[PDB]
Order: C-alpha cells, then sequence, then structure tokens
C-alpha cells in the first residue's frame, strides 16, 4: 500500500497546508459580495417651516 | 503458505461487513420514498438529507473494505 509509504509524506503535506490556507484562502478574501444598491427615496431634513 | 492462507480467510471475513452498509443505505432510500410521499413540497431539501444519510452509510462499509485491502496488499 503505497499510502503507508511514510518517506513522502511531507511532500505532500506541506504543498497542501500552503494552498488550503494561504492561496485558496486568498483566491477567496477577494471575492467580495458588495451590499445591495438601495436608492433611498426618503430623506430630506428639512429643518421646521422657518415661522 | 498458511500466513497467505488467513490473508485470504481475514479479507472474505473483513468483506463480510459490507452488508451494514447495504442495509443501511436501503433503510436511507425507503424512509426517503416514504418522507416524499408525504411531504413532497420538501423534497430537494429531502434529497439532501438522504445522500448525507447515504454518505456517512457507505462511510462504514469503506472501513470494512479498507481492512480487506490492508490486509490483502499492505500485510
Amino acid at each position: 500500500m503505497p499510502q503507508l509509504n511514510t518517506t513522502v509524506w511531507p511532500t505532500m503535506i506541506t504543498p497542501m497546508l500552503l494552498t488550503l490556507f494561504l492561496i485558496t484562502q486568498l483566491k477567496m478574501l477577494n471575492t467580495n459580495y458588495h451590499l445591495p444598491p438601495s436608492p433611498k427615496p426618503m430623506k430630506m431634513k428639512n429643518y421646521n417651516k422657518p415661522w | 503458505d498458511i500466513d497467505t492462507a488467513a490473508k485470504f480467510i481475514g479479507a472474505g471475513a473483513a468483506t463480510v461487513g459490507v452488508a451494514g452498509s447495504g442495509a443501511g443505505i436501503g433503510t436511507v432510500f425507503g424512509s426517503l420514498i416514504i418522507g416524499y410521499a408525504r411531504n413532497p413540497s420538501l423534497k430537494q431539501q429531502l434529497f439532501s438529507y438522504a445522500i448525507l444519510g447515504f454518505a456517512l452509510s457507505e462511510a462504514m462499509g469503506l472501513f470494512c473494505l479498507m481492512v480487506a485491502f490492508l490486509i490483502l496488499f499492505a500485510m
């Protein structure tokens, strides 16, 4: 069983630790979801009529 | 050799343990049939659980086969 060959373990561990925790996490961080456009048709600070 | 012989015997034995996964998937998909026949509006969601259910049943089955090969080749 090749899986049991403990000679070549680090050459599997290292690049996985690199691509799962650094590269892929970054390629995610670049993917952002902006909040939806919410044109507010009610916003008017008009003081009381002067009076 | 007696070793090789016992490897074959233990392989067949450890293989027996797949009947559990067989019955497990049988039960899971039977229950999925019933649950869908009851509340079909949830079909999609139900199906999800089914797969997951299946995904663990085969899980245990896998272990059996594991020892099988892990005796047949690795030992």
